[PDB]
């Protein structure tokens, strides 16, 4: 899967952490602008009944920055690494997640052979996964493991028509890395519902490390409810598994009176504007 | 004196809901209103003498 679809009024942060009330403040930051197009990547069962390779897992640019969204109701989505190598030479970001935990740890990983695949790839008759994820091979010198509560938190899906949808952006600049999240317990029957939420920042991790690729670590022995398609293009379908790349932008933003961003308006998409 | 923030006026509670990400209180022309407490986890008021 290859399509595209807008992004309609998504991907606005707090850029700073002083307190603003009732005030209408322009800045000029990396955003995501209105309006634009995202790619919907794929996870599915090719041919799962046998071990066939799915190549559900490619690696993307990285040009400044990503915007990230995610909309299913189990834990299938877990880890993401990076790095401009992902080889033996320089060092590679590993943010695996465990039950409820997460550690970070830049370390050179060497050989990262494939994401583990029950051959079965069944989970409509045993649901238990368990103790089947070992990616990295060699660990050389590397230091700064980072260790704190999860970033994830699972919002319970019940009842139907009811499930989390969970947001994040990915910036790595002047040898800081930070993380903004955000948990929609609110999607009803849309994939991009429309509305207006800010993210929340969540961490700041200082490295360094040039960032140029990423790669997703998904739950590969079996991922359920997956339509799939060999189109390409300006198509439609499902994928349930986005991405979006930012810009240097300027936005306008309407802070309330408690304190929480409104609305935002963009200073280069329409001559109103 | 607030974590090396100098400065004069007269110091009281207030209901101001701060986010705990969020640290400072800032209003039209750079002035600063509110500061979080080194110590303990409060945010008061700064009010100019
Ligand atoms: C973005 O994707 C849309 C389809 O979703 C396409 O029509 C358009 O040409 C793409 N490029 C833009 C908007 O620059
Ligand atoms: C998380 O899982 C990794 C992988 O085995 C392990 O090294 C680490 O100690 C675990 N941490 C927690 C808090 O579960
Ligand atoms: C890590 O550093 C040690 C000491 O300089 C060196 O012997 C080793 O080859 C290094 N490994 C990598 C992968 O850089
Ligand atoms: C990022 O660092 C790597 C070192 O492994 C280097 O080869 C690459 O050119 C760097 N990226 C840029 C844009 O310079
Ligand atoms: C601000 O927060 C208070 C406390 O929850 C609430 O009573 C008030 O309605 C909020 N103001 C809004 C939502 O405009």
């Amino acid at each position: 899967t290859q399509s595209y679809t807008n992004s309609f009024t998504r991907g606005v942060y707090y850029p700073d952490k002083v307190f603003r009330s009732s005030v209408l403040h322009s800045t000029q930051d990396l955003f995501l602008p209105f309006f634009s197009n995202v790619t919907w990547f794929h996870a599915i069962h090719v041919s799962g009944t046998n071990g066939t390779k799915r190549f559900d897992n490619p690696v993307l640019p990285f040009n400044d920055g990503v915007y990230f969204a995610s909309t299913e109701k189990s834990n299938i989505i877990r880890g993401w690494i990076f790095g401009t190598t992902l080889d033996s030479k320089t060092q590679s970001l590993l943010i695996v997640n465990n039950a409820t935990n997460v550690v970070i740890k830049v370390c050179e990983f060497q050989f990262c052979n494939d994401p583990f695949l029950d051959v079965y790839y069944h989970k409509n008759n045993k649901s238990w996964m368990e103790s089947e994820f070992r990616v990295y091979s060699s660990a050389n010198n590397c230091t700064f493991e980072y260790v704190s509560q999860p970033f994830l938190m699972d919002l319970e899906g019940k009842q139907g028509n009811f499930k989390n949808l969970r947001e994040f952006v990915f910036k790595n600049i002047d040898g800081y890395f930070k993380i903004y999240s955000k948990h929609t317990p609110i999607n009803l029957g849309r994939d991009l519902p429309q509305g207006f939420s800010a993210l929340e920042p969540l961490v700041d991790l200082p490295i360094g490390i040039n960032i140029t690729r990423f790669q997703t670590l998904l739950a590969l022995h079996r991922s359920y409810l997956t339509p799939g398609d060999s189109s390409s293009g300006w198509t439609a379908g499902a994928a349930a598994y986005y991405v979006g790349y930012l810009q240097p932008r300027t936005f306008l933003l309407k802070y309330n009176e408690n304190g929480t961003i409104t609305d935002a308006v963009d200073c280069a998409l329409d001559p109103l504007s | 004196n607030f974590n090396g923030l100098t400065g004069t006026g007269v110091l009281t509670e207030s209901n101001k809901k701060f986010l705990p990400f969020q640290q400072f209180g800032r209003d039209i022309a750079d002035t600063t209103d509110a500061v979080r407490d080194p110590q303990t986890l409060e945010i008061l008021d700064i009010t100019p003498c």
